[PDB]
């Protein structure tokens, strides 16, 4: 499931949700491209 | 015959707005790479651009 996979990556993988800090154009490409295309 | 046409490399004429286009084209081409790099884009905008 999508628990024990993540508890998984956090412990055996090193995995950690660390911040990205964005520029306005790279903020922008993630917000729009999960509405659509065009 | 008596008209003789021929044909020379200044007869073979382009338009005179092809370097003006060209260059537009080589310029929004130039600044969608250098944000594909960023990030901005993905590889398929690239491609379609």
């Amino acid at each position: 499931t999508e628990d024990e996979a993540r508890r998984r990556n956090w412990i055996e993988r090193g995995w950690a949700p660390w911040e990205e800090i964005l520029t306005p154009e790279a903020d922008f490409a993630r917000k729009s491209l999960n509405e659509g295309e065009e | 015959t008596a008209t003789s046409i021929s044909l020379g490399i200044d007869d073979l004429l382009t338009i005179p707005s092809k370097g003006w286009l060209v260059q537009d084209a080589e310029q929004q081409s130039l600044i969608l790479e250098k944000h594909h790099h960023y990030g901005n884009v993905h590889a398929v905008e690239k491609l379609r651009q």
